[PDB]
């Protein structure tokens, strides 16, 4: 989308 | 059957909510920004008379990810610089049926310069034939 950087707790899980 | 059988249910609410701020100068380890989650009662009602403790999973990156609140507002006051689902379980104090919640909810943040974040969210928690006593906590709070 458009807003602050994210960091998930699991990568494409 | 909901309401159909000669049940009594007592329903409770929480309130998960956060602001994000950020910072003209980022902290010592270099993060731009400043949340602040909390979980809270209907309507602003303090819920510490069935709410035992609370926690929030934050991520590792984080010093403690794990933040338990025993004390008033159950509220954490970290500072970051991305967003992520942060699970947040509600500890209850009673022998009954399940005394922790689990709510997903999504920390997310402005970009360094741009309008603030606040969120508030209000959960329901219903429980079938509770005991008198617990009813009574769940009435005063």
């Amino acid at each position: 989308g458009g807003k602050a950087p994210r960091k998930q707790l699991a990568t494409k899980a | 059957g909901s309401h159909m059988a000669s049940s009594c249910a007592v329903q409770v609410k929480l309130e998960l909510g956060h602001r994000a701020q950020v910072r003209k100068k980022p902290t010592v380890e270099g993060f731009t920004h400043d949340w602040m989650v909390f979980v809270r009662g209907p309507e602003h009602s303090n819920i510490q008379h069935f709410v035992e403790k609370v926690v929030f999973h934050l991520h590792e990156s984080f010093p403690r990810p794990k933040r338990v609140c025993k004390d008033p507002p159950y509220k954490v006051e970290e500072s970051g610089y991305a967003g992520f689902i942060l699970p947040i379980e509600v500890y209850f104090k009673n022998k009954e049926e399940p005394r922790k919640v689990r709510f997903d909810y999504d920390l997310f943040l402005h970009l360094e310069g741009h309008p603030p974040v606040n969120h508030l969210r209000c959960e329901k928690l219903t429980f079938n034939n509770p005991t008198e006593d617990f009813r009574r906590k769940l009435l005063k709070a």
